[PDB]
């Protein structure tokens, strides 16, 4: 193929010089001469048949004259069913210690997002099981849903419940994309996928297929690692028919990576230091994730909010590429009910009586317009005190701590749509308004919470 | 490595590179041949074809280099200046090697001890007082030293003489002298 | 031939900079050799900045740039009714070629000072809260601002169904034609979109411009552009016209990141200088013409997306700076069941009292002063405001896609302002809305003919409208 | 910092709103506990009217900062190239 | 322009030295020399100056190399001879470390002779990957009971300890390495904890002060302290991190436990980003360069728990963090909070409060949790933990809940009972049994006699007595990790006993 030499190697960006056969923009280039596979990104071209590119892993002992070799195509991984139970990093190599991943199939991680004729408009809810989530904003199939969140608010034990409720009770071939985060909580993942039977080391039945570039990566391989869990999922629609689960964890890194490249490619910083061509590249990236007349990749995504801003430029760009956002307050974390899911923050776009129906989308603004009107009169009572105002006013303020209560949800519990539905009206019309606030408290139905209501009244 | 720095000192990669230039030659005493050579080296360049050959941001350095090398080995030119034009082609400053070439020029121009004067009048001089300012001018030099006088003519500045003398400077225009005048009976 | 064809010297991250072309005009579409087409917005002395209208993968250093000849421009016409087209006026819908006979060009100078005249009648919303308290005219800009889902697309959509009565019936010169930007939207948003408007037959006389987030910077920056020619086109032909960007914070967005690759000097939040002229250079081309130039309009409905209900960010101070007024949507609102969203406290309209029609002039004049005094105090006296405030707080509500005739609005406001729903409790007042619609439409078709035929209450018509409310308000649960 | 300034000028702003709440309810009733209530309210709207000032200064004062650090730091970073 | 385009260069070029294993120092200022040659070097490889300075090829570029200097750049003049190494850094690693203080190069600055290992190890090797690890189950242990209690830490975590300026976070670093005193006492070898403290950027007074602190707690013989001071150049202070991370790998990697300390993070941020601004590469926020994050984090992932097939050791971290004015939104307590497995975040507020370890319990957290705990603090530390967030969460209207309800009143009184029982002196780390007694004798109902002023005599009396009378009772709870039914019944015993007694 075509042979360059290495210029210039600075931080994790280093710049290639060409004789004859210049590679395009977003082809991978092999570094000759290491024990380890280390492929750089085209990124800029800069004249004089220089190229910048960004290195996949770390730079050092690179030296100036080092041999490239032009692989011709963007970064191709291997795609297909032998990748399911297997970890493979954000350039197709196994890290699993299984051998190598025998395909027949290998797929470029870039590639163009579906057409606009390709569009589908069929929306059928997923019921996932949680009060707060399935009743507020709920689900829906074929579409992007995004878990935002700060740092301790509760992303990972989320979506660790969607795994397990979700990817079990599916039929779809999941993919989960690890786009820089701890490598503890990846191994743990991995082995509690493993013993929960998800993922099967012998005899494979596997219907997971996991992709990590972890933190201690250099920005290109966070980068670039959704893109490779997007092109798995990619092959799961459309060459297979399926309809796929992906639940990438977590996305704001892969912003976040983002800038940590622009810094060094020769590019005016846009504002909070993100680089000039975030919403665009963002938006490349989550255009491939949808619903085409092919199959459907619901992603299930969870997004670090820095400094819990929801005004940042990453998770405010985000926001408009998801179909069902619901967002973990801190606030709401702190005072230690779970999961921390903001109800008055958390949209969804199929909660609509056209879709839902009129019993669930009433519950839904009735429970979300209760707990407005609780926060609005907590004023009053931060000034002067609940024994000091009207009557059906307190009668409200402790309805809505009820249930603030009841959107918890722990053994763990799962609770049914109409289950849910139903528990909320009953605490709505004021039906049990007798049984004590913290009965509800870590609770799945109305049945269990009646029920702890009846024994710490028979205790206390 | 010590370097030889000539009496006037020039700026930009321009005045750099000939900097460089005549350092090395100073080493050796080939001021004036090389010299001649960057003089054949410009009338070379300054065709159109070959010009065009090496202006084009498209022709790979080593095809632009290998063509320059082929033409400077047609003329036998000193190792000194092929290795200049090869640092040109290198560094890909080689498009600007004509300023280089006009630098070492005003470079050696220090060199032999010669001063520009611009002599600027209201009308298009004589010969006689033209002569006779050439002389007046030679005055203010040391021995050894050379007059590059070149006079133009402005018609703007209603008479007199403006005589620049390497950077100094006498105004003996009278359109200078009616300006005065004008701001004294004013101020 | 180095002066109509160039030959690309660099590229990088949309910016291709492209040696050569020494007769290219500013900002005119040039052609890659790979079929991309491109706009020269650099014209420096050693080369020329082009933006790509597509990806960088496709050229590389050394492809050949050819020239076109003419600034960029986009088919106009009735051709383009029904489809949805590219930022560049290419169908997308996969329904053919568009049939087009006229092109025009994008970046046009706004008609001048004496082609205006004051904006006069009313572009009807079919939605309460806007045509009661917050009217918008033909040839107004109105923008809609607000932080994310708080129901600004609906507005827009609501407006473009609504359309559909006076495109059904017979005076031209009430009809409208609606187009809607869509710019740094879902390609699944786009299609549903697409869907929901013709699912109420409201397609036949919009244009879609669709700038995805998937499409290069270019193509989002210069969408809003081409529907607004698109626009102009009705305006100058006589007929009357809205256009909708969806929304202009993601144009902005994306004029920043093509700006700073093209190395020009950024400002506050890295925009450009010119970025308020970016907009105002665009929303000024929504007119209002004397009947002397045809008498047609443009009415533009920009769209904001504030952080954190911030206001006074840049791009919202620019647009906010720009039009005639904006209409505020909260989520705090959104969600104690103030639906639409609209904050009225804070959403304005400087020329919509002019625009309102002579009935709802009458009925919004006292629903407004009523509100006003009520959020100004929000005994015996006070607590008589704070009962009617919550009363027509609660008379302002309304459901998606269903927007409502004039004449409807006028009867339900009408049953609200003059006391006849004082005796029902809050929590009623929603139920008696929609059946007091029903029996208003179903019976009483002369009552609304009249009010639509005359514009107003005449005093038969005030009485018909009352005995008709209290009839009504008698019979009910 | 931005965001505290906001929440707490928002905090002394539904803190005034209901000391003026009361002051009015309490002139309502008055017409010698009632009378203290009144005076004592009026006290506290007014005091929190003189906080809400002070803050409002401090914010402006902060945004400006603010918009100040974040352009000094896109033009050092365009210098650098 | 062109930095290799001097005059000197392109003179000597046009008219005709090994530049493949030997470069020439163009320009040297604030200790960054940028040099010519040096074809061969390899990015991050480490090079020697004339005068004996050594440097780190940083700057990998087209005509010159910048180099960052690990000395006093007034020792290298322009055209100075720079050879090359051939090797990346490495330091010295071993069991021959412990009781030394070493600099950001494995060098004695204590004066006790040279260290004598006899293995190296490289500072800037990978992580352990996802296979290698296991979960995080073993307590690593720090004597401080609002951490032990409810910011639980176990063996291979990294905790965050992050607060402003003088609030607490060395003390809580030097508790942690002074408790584990009584595991490198014993001879079980699974539960001893060999500690790294690594000083960045600090005076050497405090360095000094610090190591005598842990010489009069006999808690130096395993303890290793690397100091890369104030007064150091840049690269030291860059490189100190690292250095430690490597001293502690090695005890990783072969089967055994240690705990290391980066006190702290800002100033390596700091000497990083000065390096990099110096190196002319494009700052970010704050001038900060854009690879900051992967600076601490590449960091950072080295503390890993190894599963038994990779030997089974452990290393803990407990990165420090300075922020300014309780601004945790800035970019570098970012970039860390995002990176660790929690934090122990400290507040100016309560340490002036008279709570201290100033310990927030409401914004601290610890992604392990109870799986870090041993049984019986985990019993004691689930009803604690709930009790004060309830607490928390009803105390925005404390000084007047007697007006109210008796449930806001018992709560509000429970809740300041617990906090008044979580106050700990410096210096005096408890074993987990006391731990435990203290919190049971708190949770269970036995203070709600007593007026919170008395909350700590009453700790120091009762401690005094169960360690008095009660060897057996806090034996057994050594041994069995948990409040067996019998020995739940005998701590009620004394307890109550002990309150009966009480004045
Ligand atoms: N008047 C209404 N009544 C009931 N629901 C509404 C109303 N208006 C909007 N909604 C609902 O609120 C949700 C979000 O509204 P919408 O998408 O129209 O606003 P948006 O600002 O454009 O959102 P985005 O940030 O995605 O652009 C929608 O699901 C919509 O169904
Ligand atoms: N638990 C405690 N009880 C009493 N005093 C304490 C406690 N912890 C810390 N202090 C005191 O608070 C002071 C500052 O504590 P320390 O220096 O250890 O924290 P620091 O965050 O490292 O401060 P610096 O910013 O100077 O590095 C010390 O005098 C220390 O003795
Ligand atoms: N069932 C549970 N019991 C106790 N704590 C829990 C439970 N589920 C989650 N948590 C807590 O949730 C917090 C957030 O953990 P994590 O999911 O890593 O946060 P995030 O992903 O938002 O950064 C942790 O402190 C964890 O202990
Ligand atoms: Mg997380
Ligand atoms: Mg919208
Ligand atoms: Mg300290």
């Amino acid at each position: 193929a075509a042979t360059g030499r290495i210029v210039a190697v600075i931080g994790a960006v280093v710049d290639v010089q060409f004789d004859e056969g210049l590679p395009p923009i977003l082809n991978a280039l092999e570094v000759q001469g290491r024990e380890t596979r280390l492929v750089l990104e085209v990124a800029q071209h800069l004249g004089e048949s220089t190229v910048r590119t960004i290195a996949m892993d770390g730079t050092e002992g690179l030296v100036r004259g080092q041999k490239v070799l032009d692989s011709g195509a963007p970064i191709k991984i291997p795609v297909g069913p032998e990748t399911l139970g297997r970890i493979m990093n954000v350039i197709g190599e196994p890290i699993d210690e299984r051998g190598p991943i025998k395909t027949k199939q290998f797929a470029p991680i870039h590639a163009e997002a579906p057409e606009f004729m390709e569009m589908s408009v069929e929306q059928e809810i997923l019921v996932t099981g949680i009060k707060v989530v399935d009743l507020l904003a709920p689900y829906a199939k074929g579409g992007k849903i995004g878990l935002f969140g700060g740092a301790g608010v509760g992303k990972t034990v989320l979506i660790m419940e969607l795994i397990n409720n979700v990817a079990k009770a599916h039929g779809g071939y999941s993919v989960f994309a690890g786009v820089g985060e701890r490598t503890r909580e990846g191994n743990d993942l991995y082995h509690e996928m493993i013993e929960s039977g998800v993922i099967n080391l012998k005899d494979a039945t596997s219907k997971v297929a996991l992709v990590y570039g972890q933190m201690n990566e250099p920005p290109g391989a966070r980068a670039r690692v959704a893109l490779t869990g997007l092109t798995v999922a990619e092959y799961f629609r459309d060459q297979e028919g399926q309809d796929v689960l992906l639940f990438i964890d977590n996305i704001f890194r892969f912003t976040q990576a983002g800038s940590e490249v622009s810094a060094l490619l020769g590019r005016i910083p846009s504002a909070v230091g993100y680089q000039p061509t975030l919403a665009t590249d963002m938006g490349t990236m989550q255009e491939r994730i949808t619903t085409t007349k092919k199959g459907s990749i619901t992603s299930v995504q969870a997004i670090y909010v820095p400094a819990d801003d929801l005004t940042d430029p990453a998770p405010a760009t985000t926001f408009a590429h998801l179909d069902a956002t619901t967002v973990l307050s801190r606030a709401i974390a702190e005072l230690g009910i779970y999961p921390a899911v903001d109800p008055l923050d958390s949209t969804s776009r199929i909660m609509d009586p056209n879709i839902v129906g009129s019993e669930h989308y009433d519950v839904a603004r009735g429970v979300q317009k209760i707990l407005q009107d609780y926060k609005s009169l907590q004023d009053i009572i931060a000034i002067l005190g609940m024994d000091e105002l009207s009557e059906e006013d307190k009668l409200t303020v402790s309805r809505a701590r009820k249930i603030q209560r009841f959107l918890s949800q722990p053994m763990g519990k799962l609770v049914p749509l109409k289950e849910t539905i139903k528990g909320f009206q009953q605490i709505l019309a004021g039906e049990y308004d007798h049984l004590p606030e913290q009965a509800f408290y870590m609770v799945g139905p109305i049945e269990e919470a009646v029920a702890k209501a009846d024994k710490l009244a028979e205790e206390h | 490595a010590k370097l030889v720095r000539p009496p006037v000192q020039v700026y930009g990669i321009e005045g750099r590179y000939a900097t460089a230039l005549y350092s090395a030659a100073s080493k050796q005493n080939k001021l004036e041949q090389v010299e001649k050579e960057l003089l054949r080296v410009a009338q070379i360049l300054k065709e159109p074809k070959v010009a065009a050959s090496v202006l084009n941001p498209y022709v790979k350095r080593s095809i632009k280099v290998k063509s320059l090398n082929d033409i400077t080995a047609k003329e036998r030119f000193s190792p000194l200046t092929t290795n200049l034009i090869n640092l040109l082609a290198e560094n890909g400053r080689l498009s600007n090697t004509q300023g280089v070439v006009s630098a070492f020029s005003t470079m050696m121009s220090v060199h032999r001890g010669e001063v520009p004067c611009t002599v600027t009048s209201a009308s298009p001089l004589e010969e006689a007082t033209l002569s006779e300012l050439k002389t007046v001018l030679k005055s203010f030099l040391s021995q050894g030293q050379v007059l590059k006088l070149e006079a133009k003519t402005d018609p703007s500045i209603l008479g007199g003489m403006i005589v620049r003398i390497g950077e100094k400077y006498v105004d003996m225009s009278v359109k200078t002298k009616i300006q005065k005048l004008g701001r004294a009976m004013r101020e | 031939d180095l002066e109509e064809t160039g030959r690309v010297l660099s590229i990088g991250d949309g910016i291709a900079r492209v040696h050569g072309l020494r007769n290219v005009q500013a900002e005119e579409m040039v052609e890659f050799s790979s079929g991309l087409k491109g706009m020269s917005l650099n014209l420096e002395p050693d080369n020329v900045g082009v933006v790509v209208f597509g990806n960088d993968k496709l050229i590389k250093e050394g492809d050949i740039v050819k020239r076109t000849g003419a600034i960029v421009d986009v088919p106009v016409g009735e051709e383009l009714l029904g489809r949805v087209v590219d930022a560049l006026g290419n169908a997308i819908d996969g329904k053919g070629p568009i049939g087009s006979k006229t092109r025009r060009r994008v970046g046009l100078k706004a008609p001048g000072i004496i082609p205006r005249i004051s904006v006069r009648e009313p572009m009807q919303t079919g939605i309460k809260a806007v045509d009661s308290l917050v009217p918008i005219g033909r040839g107004q800009r109105e923008l809609i601002i607000g932080d994310r889902q708080t129901g600004k697309t609906s507005i827009a959509i609501d407006t473009i169904i609504n359309q559909k009565r006076f495109n059904d019936g017979s005076d031209e010169k009430k009809k409208l034609y609606c187009i809607y930007v869509a710019i740094g939207q879902k390609r699944s948003t786009v299609a549903q979109l697409v869907k929901r408007l013709t699912d109420a037959d409201a397609m036949k006389y919009t244009i879609v411009v669709s700038a995805t987030a998937s499409d290069a910077a270019p193509l989002q920056y210069l969408a809003p552009y081409s529907g607004c020619s698109m626009g102009e086109y009705f305006r100058d032909n006589g007929k009357h016209a809205l256009i909708i960007y969806d929304d202009l914070s993601k144009q902005a967005v994306a004029y920043r990141q093509m700006s700073l690759l093209l190395r020009r000097p950024p400002g506050r939040e890295a925009y450009p200088g010119d970025v308020f002229y970016l907009h105002s250079r665009l929303l000024e081309r929504a007119a209002k013409m004397n009947d002397a130039f045809g008498g047609g309009s443009l009415t533009a409905l920009p769209v904001i997306e504030t952080q954190a209900g911030d206001v006074s960010a840049y791009i919202p101070t620019n647009v906010i700076s720009i039009t005639d007024g904006q209409i505020f949507l909260e989520t705090e609102l959104f969600y104690k069941g103030i639906r639409p969203a609209i904050n009225v406290g804070l959403s304005v309209s400087r020329v919509g009292s002019a625009a309102q029609t002579r009935a709802m002039k009458q009925v919004a004049g006292t629903m407004k002063l009523e509100l006003a005094q009520y959020r100004e105090v929000a005994d015996a006296a006070t607590q008589q405001l704070l009962s009617r405030g919550v009363r027509l707080t609660e008379l302002l509500k309304q459901g998606q896609y269903s927007p409502m005739a004039i004449e409807e609005q006028v009867a339900v406001i009408y049953a609200g302002v003059r006391g006849y729903l004082d005796k029902l409790e809050p929590s009623k007042i929603t139920k008696f809305e929609n059946a007091f619609l029903s029996h208003v439409v179903s019976q009483h078709q002369a009552l609304l003919g009249t009010i639509r035929a005359d514009g107003k209450i005449s005093e038969q018509s005030d009485a018909k409208l009352k005995e008709i409310v209290t009839n009504f308000l008698a019979g009910f649960e | 910092t931005l965001k505290d300034i906001t929440r707490r000028l928002k905090s002394i702003k539904n803190i005034q709103k209901i000391t003026k709440s009361m002051k009015m309810v309490a002139a309502a009733k008055y017409a010698s506990e009632q009378s203290a209530r009144m005076t004592a309210m009026d006290n506290a709207s007014k005091n929190a009217s003189e906080m809400i000032d002070k803050l409002t200064l401090t914010f402006n004062r902060t945004r400006q900062a603010v918009i100040t650090k974040e352009l000094i730091e896109i033009i050092s970073g365009a210098a650098a190239l």
